[PDB]
DNA sequence: GTACCTACGGCTTATGATTCTTCTCGCTTCCGGCGGCATCGGGATGCCCGCGTTGCAGGCCA
DNA sequence: TGGCCTGCAACGCGGGCATCCCGATGCCGCCGGAAGCGAGAAGAATCATAAGCCGTAG
């Protein structure tokens, strides 16, 4: 069994020390002087399970790997690990997507996916039976689609669609069919001109979701406030889109003693707490979170794992 | 080849080049005859019966 | 001087059949974008006042 | 042994209020693009059938 957490890295570095170990580590706070690395690497992805446990490494491509555990490169032999193109049979351009941790292979639990050109796909685990670590293809993609977003639903969950022009869909699962695994799947967010999906947020829990724009740019808003509308049917009102605010850069479901992590296209890394951002309404802009020049915007969002 | 003399039984097979040969013996394991079950049956007369 | 046949019983291996995985034809119809116009809520810009940010120095903690 | 956390006084500017302009948005009419369900086709696999050897017997 041997507990073990998995620390996927920014670089694409996977490795697996035990909870012991890894809570022994924690112990203590992070030196400042590491903070001051502009070009350092940070934790990306952070999961615990069981090593005789089964991972499905979900890509941009459509495809998805089955590996087990204890074929990661562990924490002796190596202190950062061995890089994930290394040990996947990934193609050029091809970047991992989601790790979905997987103990037993219940009916009952569903693959969800999420395509940029709105498509939607959900799986039923018990396909994903025998799958080897070359891996097949989970979602057919049309000429100029990629996967984005990959979540386990089952039960009554419902899902999140977000969008670039300030759109955002909320429907339940049960207004959707399974299909084969090589199928292109349902439709579920009104997609503008040149719009895209940027993110998904299940709702679990009171976590409050936390957005943000291309000129750093944000706010925060519960999820009492969402309506739960049809599936593939016009968005609620998620942020005001404004010249000064830019396209939707993504949007991520954060309590309020944690972290963001904001990256803009020179590079400059930006960890702010989330209790400096006002709790505003739907129809809101948001305040100024970071300052930004007339020449660079963000690139990324996401929650800090720490 | 083969070099059995009446020192001993002695077989050489030469592995081709670029193989690691574990996974060939595998292979020959799971094939070759050198792998072979055994019908255990103890069946014996007591009084003739 | 030498060769070729089967009965007594068990596991296997050398090849034609059936359920599970997969490859992808058909278009059409309810449904999902897509564009234009009136509408409405937000906010940027300006002024006032007190609170959020920061420097200094001390006691506590990894 | 060195650095993080915090009390405190002085410097600083952003939060709060007022308001007209702007861009998202709902609605309505109109155009289009996967889809998905059933159906047809392909590959993968486990059950069923004919001896071969073991050593005496004819």
């Amino acid at each position: 069994q041997e507990d073990v957490v998995v620390t996927l890295s920014h670089q694409g570095y996977v490795k697996y020390q035990p909870l012991s170990e890894y809570e022994a580590q924690r112990r203590g706070g992070k030196g400042k002087s590491a903070a001051r690395i502009k070009e350092e690497d940070f934790i990306d992805r952070l999961l615990v399970a069981n090593t005789h446990d089964h991972i499905l490494c979900f890509s941009s491509r459509g495809r998805v790997y089955s590996m087990k555990v204890y074929q990661l490169p562990e924490a002796t032999r190596g202190a950062r690990g061995r890089p994930i193109v290394n040990l996947l049979p990934l193609e050029q351009d091809e970047r991992i997507t989601a790790i979905l941790p997987v103990t037993e292979f219940e009916e009952g639990v569903k693959v969800f996916m999420a395509t940029a050109n709105g498509t939607v796909k959900k799986t039923v685990l018990t396909e994903f039976n025998r799958l080897r670590t070359a891996g097949k293809v989970a979602i057919k993609l049309v000429d100029g689609d990629e996967l984005i977003g990959v979540d386990l639903t089952s039960g009554e969950d419902e899902v999140m669609l977000f969008s670039a022009e300030g759109k955002v869909v909320r429907f339940k699962e049960s207004s959707v069919r399974a299909m084969g695994c090589n199928t292109t799947g349902v439709r579920g967010i009104r997609l503008g001109e040149g719009d895209k999906v940027v993110s998904l947020i299940v709702p679990r829990g009171d976590g409050a979701i936390l957005t943000a724009t291309q000129n750093g740019y944000g706010k925060r808003t519960a999820v009492a406030e969402y309506p739960t509308k049809s599936r593939a049917t016009k968005g609620v009102i998620s942020i005001k889109v404004t010249e000064r605010n830019g396209l939707v850069v993504g949007a991520v479901q954060v309590d309020d003693c944690d972290q963001i992590m904001m990256i803009t296209d020179a590079g400059t890394l930006v960890r702010t707490r989330v209790s400096e951002i006002s709790i505003v309404g739907r129809n809101t802009q948001g305040v100024i979170l970071i300052r930004t020049a007339e020449d660079e915007n963000v690139v990324g969002l996401q929650r800090v794992a720490e | 080849r083969d070099e059995s003399d009446k020192d001993g039984m002695r077989i050489v097979i030469e592995v081709k080049r670029d193989a690691v040969g574990e996974v060939v013996l595998n292979n020959l394991y799971s094939q070759t005859q050198l792998q072979v079950s055994f019908g255990i049956n103890m069946v014996a007369l007591h009084h003739g019966q």
